[PDB]
């Protein structure tokens, strides 16, 4: 149909730009965040896809979650979630940020940051490699490119 | 046998804390009610810090009772302060865990605890 | 010994002195600084062309989990739980009963690889080389469970990356 | 006196825990009233609400009846 | 040459046990015992009323100027009467030689701040407070350092939990991170490790 | 009971409550409170789900690992629903729309999907069926939101002979529509009434509590095949209920009476969305449609739930539509509402 190939059209043109336009919060708790700052590195460079690391939670589209999720910091990291605005995605990178870590059974450690937010991806590794958080990425690209909110709405 | 006070000597001083503290504590309510946004009323803060101080009615031990008056002071000083969140204010309340069952045929059908 | 890294005099001569109000007026060594900046520029970047290119590694290298096969196709872990033993995170839950034929062998081994530290310890302690850590790195998913590997899936992992694991195994097993 | 009085009573019927039925100018916090050390303290925060100075604790426990009430309060003006 | 065996220092051994002498000497109203280890280590086991005048002793002396504070932490033995056991780490710079003066105090009974003595103290005492339930008197800000806010009980103790009592969840109905009681997926595994064969027979107890 | 159905622990995330639940219309208010409170208890929840993935994923955190299970599904597809309805024990439907699409009706919504699920989970051996229906459900209403919502309780009650029928009155919570709805006019200049809200009684159930009786109704081994009325304890007038709104918004009030057909051509004129409509002529009708009175059905405190007043809860509502000069002003500040009991 015209309608459906019209919205078809214009959510691809909508998940090109979320997925080729990708702002993480500065955000990054443990020693899984000195892998991101060698994502970061002249040697995986993000920024050739459109990966740039944003200091406000309100200019930022994902929060890689990299670290060690504690009691004492779950407040702030969902505050800083809630106060990033929508569309909004989450990257967990790393055995703590996954579940608990070497620090599962612990009486200061969540296990598990998606017991706090929801999280799109999971990233194994202590510390996964600088690749394996870019492979991480790239996977969340492609699960954008294959949201459908219009051709959702349009049957809705 | 004679042991080192922390404070407060007899039993006497150790209430007199406990008075100032839950005076302190009194007080506060309102400001707290207002600057952590909570949607529970003063008199219901009022009536936990009422609670939370009569849990531990039946020390009677001077030490401890200026142990537990310092810890007091401090958890004041962190609502207070802002260093905690409406996080902590609202987990003294325990609005989220279901009511345990206190009966023994109500614990019998439950499970296998005492 | 020690050596001192601030603590030298400048001299003050006129040709000196007018020098340094040169390098104060006109922004020498700012313009150095600009220099250094655009000779960077005018090299090449030491970027790598992902996914189409990978960064190096090494036969040594601990990634994916994997349970190995002898030759002949017997599994080689006896449920001796060594690894379950020296596993620092606990990440391993190994369960265990003669089999048909009598063999010692596993029925549940479990490895949850959102609580596994990635530490080699368990590759180290098996006396059979049986569990090892293979060469894959990407295999992010997208829900937590999928990350709770089960004895199914390790031999799965095993019989996929048996001859990258074999041949790593070849190459560093000399060291050992 | 009297204004002082009937404040203090004023302020005393509004309390929860005090039955105005059985209150009156001479009644024990303790004994008439059956009230315990911390109702007491609550009481003389109220009335510091009320007049708008400070009672120190020392003084706060020698106050056991309106009647003492009203008495340290002539007496600090 | 005998490779495998670490090499001892008899010259550093006798120094240690003289100086350990000489403040024993010094300070007979508080040093209770001195020890040297035999891999060259002063220990001084003192009065849990002389940490300050023996501390400042230290410090402040010619012949014994340890001007820094490497560590101060506790250590838990329930089966002790008093089970927190204070330990001092010092360093003298000028001598080149590390020292430890230990004592002792219970759950009731406070312990003197050294925040006097090195200011270092301030925080070490706030983590022994925070994490073994120790208070020290005169300590110019002393409260919880590194467990999170409203945190019920002292965690390095060895009867708390290893996993404590809590656990956190963010609930929707809510709207806000709540506290609720731990429930593990998998309870962890205690192992039970020690061989019934004595290994040291160099620190075999009497029967008694 | 299978061995694999008892329920174990107590009560908390990790456990096991024995209650395998489909939950449809779980993306929404309802529908995300009920799941909430099954993951709370440590059920097994699924979640059929027709809009994008993506908005789902606030259920994601309600449960611990591999409790909660999302699948696709229709709604004119019996193939998909017994796919959803196939393994559990418990079948909860709160599907509906307060407006109609161009695909889906109020018949399509409130009769035909809920008669289908009530059919195909009779086939696949459900135990029990929770089916949302409306307080003021009647076939000769004014509505057709109200009539499909009468002829859809009918035929779930003749599929499926041992369903819980539940008839919420009015639920207000964060995400409702009731209180934002009311406390969204400020835009529109005044407060648009019909009899100034004079002729008209509601009293509205807190969302909590209608999730609690859900949750409740599923354990009660005595209520099988019942009807029940969730109202809250006091009884408003429109103009009262209205007024508290707008002074716990700290907003200033100011009603006038508009005549119900001109009423109707507004809400006519807003319809016209494509997206969610602001409000429509049966919304229309439903705000001005007094709550019917039911005494003879079952209720909150007959399944252990004790009714919270509009009072206690409003400011979680109201608190996100003050300005800055108030949002710090307490829950006590504003005067209850004038109630009619
Ligand atoms: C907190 O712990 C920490 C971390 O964390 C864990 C860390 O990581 C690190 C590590 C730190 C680093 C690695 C450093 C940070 C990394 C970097 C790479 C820093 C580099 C920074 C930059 C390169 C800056 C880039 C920043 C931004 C925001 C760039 C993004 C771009 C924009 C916002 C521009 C968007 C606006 C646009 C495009 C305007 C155009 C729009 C229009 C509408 C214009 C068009 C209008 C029209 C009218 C055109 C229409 C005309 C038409 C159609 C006709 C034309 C004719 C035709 C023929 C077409 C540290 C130290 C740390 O301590
Ligand atoms: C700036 C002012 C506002 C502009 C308003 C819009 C103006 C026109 C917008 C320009 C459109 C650019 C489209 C870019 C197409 C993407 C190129 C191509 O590579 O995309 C492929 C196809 O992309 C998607 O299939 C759809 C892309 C968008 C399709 C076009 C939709 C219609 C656009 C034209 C209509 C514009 C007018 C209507 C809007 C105003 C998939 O690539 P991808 O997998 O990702 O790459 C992975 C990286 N690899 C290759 C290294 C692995
Ligand atoms: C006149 C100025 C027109 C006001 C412009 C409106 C700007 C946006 C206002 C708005 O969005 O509120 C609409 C609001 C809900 O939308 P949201 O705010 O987006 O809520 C979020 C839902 N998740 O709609 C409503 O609730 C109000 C509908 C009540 C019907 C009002 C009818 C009266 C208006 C015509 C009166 C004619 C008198 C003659
Ligand atoms: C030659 C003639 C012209 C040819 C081209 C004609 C069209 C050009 C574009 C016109 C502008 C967009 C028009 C509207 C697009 C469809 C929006 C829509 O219907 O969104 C509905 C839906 C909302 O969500 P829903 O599924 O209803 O569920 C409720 C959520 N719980 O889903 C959403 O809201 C999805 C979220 C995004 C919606 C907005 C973006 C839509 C696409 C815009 C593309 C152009 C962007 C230009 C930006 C400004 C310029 C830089
Ligand atoms: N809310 C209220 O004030 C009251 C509500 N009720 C009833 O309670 C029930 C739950 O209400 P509520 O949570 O507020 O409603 P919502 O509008 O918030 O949620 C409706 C849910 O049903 C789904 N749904 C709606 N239409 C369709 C369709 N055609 N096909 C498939 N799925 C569909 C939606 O999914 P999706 O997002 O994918 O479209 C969503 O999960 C309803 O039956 C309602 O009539 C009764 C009394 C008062
Ligand atoms: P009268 O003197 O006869 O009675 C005095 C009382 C009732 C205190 C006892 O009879 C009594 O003297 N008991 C002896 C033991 C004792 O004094 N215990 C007091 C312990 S101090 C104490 O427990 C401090 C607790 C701190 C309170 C924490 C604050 C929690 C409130 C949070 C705020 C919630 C909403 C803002
Ligand atoms: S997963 Fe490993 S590397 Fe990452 S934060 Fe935890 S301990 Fe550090
Ligand atoms: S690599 Fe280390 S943490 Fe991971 S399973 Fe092996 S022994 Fe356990
Ligand atoms: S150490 Fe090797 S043989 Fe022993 S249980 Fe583990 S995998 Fe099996």
């Amino acid at each position: 149909s015209r309608g459906e190939y019209v919205v078809a059209k214009l959510d691809d043109l909508v998940n090109w730009a979320r997925r080729s336009s990708l702002w993480p919060m500065t955000f990054g708790l443990a020693c899984c965040a000195v892998e991101m700052m060698h994502m970061a590195a002249p040697r995986y460079d993000m920024d050739r896809f459109g990966v740039v690391f944003r200091a406000s939670p309100r200019q930022s589209d994902v929060m890689i979650v990299a670290g060690t999720l504690t009691n004492k910091m779950a407040p702030a990291l969902r505050k800083v979630y809630d106060q990033m605005p929508e569309p909004r995605y989450v990257v967990s990178m790393g055995s703590c940020a996954n579940g608990g870590g070497y620090y599962h059974y612990s009486y200061s450690v969540v296990r598990g940051c998606d017991r706090i937010v929801p999280v799109d991806i999971y990233v194994p590794g202590c510390p996964p490699t600088a690749e394996a958080l870019l492979y991480g990425i790239l996977q969340l690209q492609r699960k954008i490119k294959r949201e459908k909110r219009l051709r959702i709405w349009y049957r809705r | 046998t004679s042991v080192k006070p922390i404070f407060s000597r007899d039993m006497n001083e150790a209430k007199r804390r406990v008075r100032e503290l839950y005076r302190a504590w009194y007080r506060e309510v309102p400001n707290t009610v207002h600057l952590f946004q909570l949607d529970i009323s003063v008199k219901q803060g009022r009536d936990k810090v009422r609670e939370m101080f009569m849990k531990n009615a039946h020390v009677t031990d001077p030490r401890v009772v200026d142990l537990l008056v310092i810890k007091g002071k401090m958890e004041l000083e962190e609502t207070i302060n802002v260093w905690k969140q409406r996080t902590h204010i609202m987990r003294f309340f325990h609005e989220t865990e279901a009511p345990r069952p206190t009966d023994f045929l109500s614990k019998f059908y439950v499970g296998h605890d005492p | 010994t020690y050596k001192f890294v601030n603590m030298r005099e400048p001299s003050m001569d006129m040709k000196s002195v007018t020098d340094r109000a040169a390098q104060t007026l006109l922004w020498t060594e700012l313009v150095r600084g600009l220099g250094m900046t655009l000779s960077y520029l005018f090299r090449e970047p030491a970027t790598i062309n992902y996914p189409f290119e990978k960064g190096p590694l090494s036969p040594r290298f601990r990634g994916e989990h994997a349970l190995r096969r002898y030759p002949s196709g017997e599994e080689r872990c006896i449920a001796c739980k060594l690894c379950e033993a020296v596993c620092p995170a606990q990440a391993i839950t190994i369960e265990a009963e003669p089999r048909a034929d009598g063999s010692r062998r596993t029925t549940r081994y479990d490895i949850d690889m959102t609580k596994c530290i990635y530490c080699g310890f368990c590759q180290e302690a098996c006396p059979v080389d049986a569990i090892v850590e293979g060469p894959n790195f990407e295999f992010s998913t997208e829900t937590h469970e999928e990350l709770l590997y089960n004895k199914e899936k390790l031999l799965n992992n095993g019989d996929k990356w048996e001859a990258e694991i074999a041949a790593n195994i070849q190459a560093d097993y000399l060291y050992r | 006196l009297e204004a002082i009085k009937d404040r203090v009573l004023y302020v005393l019927k509004l309390y929860d825990k005090i039955d105005p039925e059985k209150l009156s100018v001479n009644s024990h916090f303790m004994k008439d009233l059956g009230l315990d050390s911390l109702d007491q303290v609550e009481i003389i925060m109220a009335m510091e609400d009320e007049f708008g100075f400070e009672i120190p604790d020392i003084d706060a426990e020698k106050l056991m009846c309106p009647q003492e009430i009203v008495d340290y309060i002539a007496d600090k003006k | 040459t005998r490779p495998t065996i670490r090499p001892r220092n008899d010259v550093v051994h006798k120094q240690l046990s003289a100086f350990g002498q000489y403040v024993a000497e010094i300070l007979p109203k508080y040093v209770q015992q001195v020890q040297v280890s035999c891999f060259n280590e002063l220990e001084i086991f003192i009065h849990p009323d002389g940490v300050i005048p023996v501390l400042t002793f230290l410090r402040d002396h010619t012949n014994a100027q340890f001007k820094s504070l490497a560590d101060l932490t506790a250590v838990d033995v329930p089966t002790r009467q008093n089970r927190f056991e204070i330990v001092y780490n010092l360093l003298s710079l000028r001598f080149n030689s590390r020292i430890r003066v230990k004592t002792y105090t219970d759950e009731l009974t406070p312990i003197e701040s050294s925040v006097t003595v090195y200011k270092a103290a301030n925080w070490y005492e706030r983590e022994i407070w925070d994490m073994f339930g120790v208070f020290f008197a005169n300590h110019p800000d002393l409260r919880r350092i590194l467990t999170d806010y409203g945190f019920e009980g002292h965690p390095f103790r060895k009867d708390f939990p290893l996993s404590g009592y809590v656990e956190l969840r963010y609930d929707d109905e809510v709207k806000r991170v709540v506290a609720e009681p731990v429930e593990l997926a998998q309870e962890f595994r205690k192992f039970d490790l020690n061989s019934p064969w004595e290994a040291f027979p160099a620190y075999r107890q009497p029967p008694e | 009971l299978h061995h694999a159905l008892i329920p174990h622990g107590k009560g908390g995330r990790s456990s096991v409550s024995g209650i395998v639940a489909t939950v449809f219309g779980a993306t929404g208010f309802l529908g995300r409170y009920v799941v909430n409170h099954l993951g709370r208890m440590g059920s097994q929840v699924i979640v059929p789900y027709r809009c994008e993935p993506y908005d789902t994923m606030h259920l994601r955190p309600m449960g611990d690992l591999g409790q909660i299970i999302f699948m696709e599904w229709n709604g004119k597809d019996k193939d998909s629903i017994r796919k959803v309805v196939e393994h559990s024990n418990v079948v909860i439907n709160l599907v509906g729309r307060e407006w109609e699409t161009k695909n889906f009706d109020f018949e399509d919504v409130f009769v035909k999907i809920p008669h289908a699920i009530a059919q195909v989970s009779k086939e696949a051996g459900v135990e029990k069926l929770i089916h949302i229906s409306h307080l003021n459900a009647d076939i000769k209403s004014p509505s057709r939101y109200l009539r499909s919502k009468a002829v859809g309780e009918k035929e779930v009650r003749a599929a499926f002979p041992e369903a819980t029928i539940i008839k919420p009155s009015d639920i207000f919570g964060r995400e409702d529509r009731f209180l934002n709805y009311f406390a969204s006019m400020r835009w529109f200049g005044g407060v648009p009434l019909i009899s100034l809200g004079k002729e008209t009684v509601k009293q509205p159930v807190y969302i909590v509590d209608v999730s609690k009786g859900i949750i409740n109704a599923i354990k009660d081994p005595d209520a099988k095949g019942k009807t029940f009325a969730f109202v809250g304890p006091n009884r408003y007038l429109l103009f009262d209920l209205v007024q508290y709104i707008f002074a716990v918004a700290y907003r200033p009030f100011l009603p006038y009476p508009l005549p119900h057909f001109a009423y109707r051509w507004v809400g006519r004129l807003f319809e016209v969305s494509p997206f969610e409509p602001w409000t429509t002529r049966d919304k229309v009708e439903r705000v001005h449609m007094s709550d019917m009175t039911l005494p003879h059905l079952p209720g909150l405190e007959d399944l252990g739930i004790q009714a919270t007043p509009l009072e206690l809860k409003a400011i979680e509502v109201l608190r996100r539509h003050r300005t800055y000069r108030w949002l710090t002003s307490e829950m006590e500040d504003v005067k209850p509402a004038k109630t009619v009991n």
